[PDB]
Formats: C-alpha cells, sequence, structure tokens
C-alpha cells in the first residue's frame, strides 16, 4: 500500500496552491 | 520514489505555516478523531521541528498509530526510530530498529538508520 510518507509529500503542495 | 524519509529529511523543519497548515488538518477532522494519514501529516512535521515538545507530540501521534493500524506498523518503526533518536533515546530507537531490521534485511534506508543508530550509541558511550 502506498505509504503515509507518500501521502504526506501529496498533502503539503496542494494546501499551499489552496492558501489565499 | 520514496518509501520512507532519511534522517536528514527527519533534520529540516518545515516552514512554521507549513506545519500550521498540517495542525489545522487535523483541527478540521476532530483532533484524536482525525485520519490515519491526517494525524501522521502533522506527527512527522512536528518529528522534524526543533521544538522538543513537539517532536514528543509526534512520537506520541506515531505510537497512536502503531497501536492502531497493524498495516502500518512496520512503517511507523522506522519512524520511531527516528524519533526517539531525536529525543536522545537511543536505547528505544535500537530496540524499533532492530525488529524492522529483522523484517527488511536488504533495505538500504533501514540499514542507512539502523548503522546511524549503533554510530550514535557507539560514540556516546564511549
Amino acid at each position: 500500500e502506498t505509504s503515509l510518507f507518500q501521502g504526506f509529500k501529496s498533502y503539503l503542495p496542494i494546501a499551499e496552491l489552496a492558501i489565499e | 520514489v520514496d518509501f520512507w524519509p532519511t534522517l536528514k529529511d527527519a533534520y529540516e523543519p518545515l516552514y512554521p505555516q507549513q506545519l500550521e497548515i498540517l495542525r489545522q488538518q487535523v483541527v478540521s477532522e476532530g483532533g484524536p478523531t482525525a485520519t490515519i494519514q491526517s494525524r501522521f501529516n502533522y506527527a512527522w512535521g512536528l518529528i522534524k521541528s526543533t521544538d522538543v515538545n513537539d517532536e514528543r507530540l509526534g512520537v506520541k501521534i506515531l505510537t497512536d498509530i502503531y497501536k492502531e493500524a497493524e498495516s502500518r506498523r512496520r512503517e511507523c518503526l522506522y519512524y520511531l526510530t527516528i524519533g526517539c533518536y531525536k529525543l536522545g533515546e537511543y536505547s528505544m530507537a535500537k530496540r524499533y530498529v532492530d525488529t524492522l531490521f529483522e523484517h527488511e534485511r536488504n533495505n538500504k534506508q533501514v540499514g542507512a538508520l539502523k548503522s546511524m543508530v549503533e554510530d550514535k550509541i557507539q560514540k556516546e558511550t564511549l
């Protein structure tokens, strides 16, 4: 199964994209 | 690319605003009731933190996950090793990494970790 670390590396770039 | 972070990655803190983002994600899911992923994410940013209490909280969150997700247990041993290592608990770190190393003799990331822990133990005793 896809790792916790892999899910972490996905999360933050997208969260930062959402910032206004 | 790539299954675990490096011990070096473990020593690079997130920017405060990045850590806050990870915190707000757990808040939005109810804290204790947040998903395993969102909690791990925040715990990993806490481990990376230069603040000792953050690091302790990250380790605590990770032991929760270890306890509750059997499928995640082997994976969490790696993080619990780095956590204890940053905390000065090299006896605990050796223990964890030994278990993990029993399940992966051939993994280069684990042997790199194992090596660091035992080099630190060597150096500190002495």
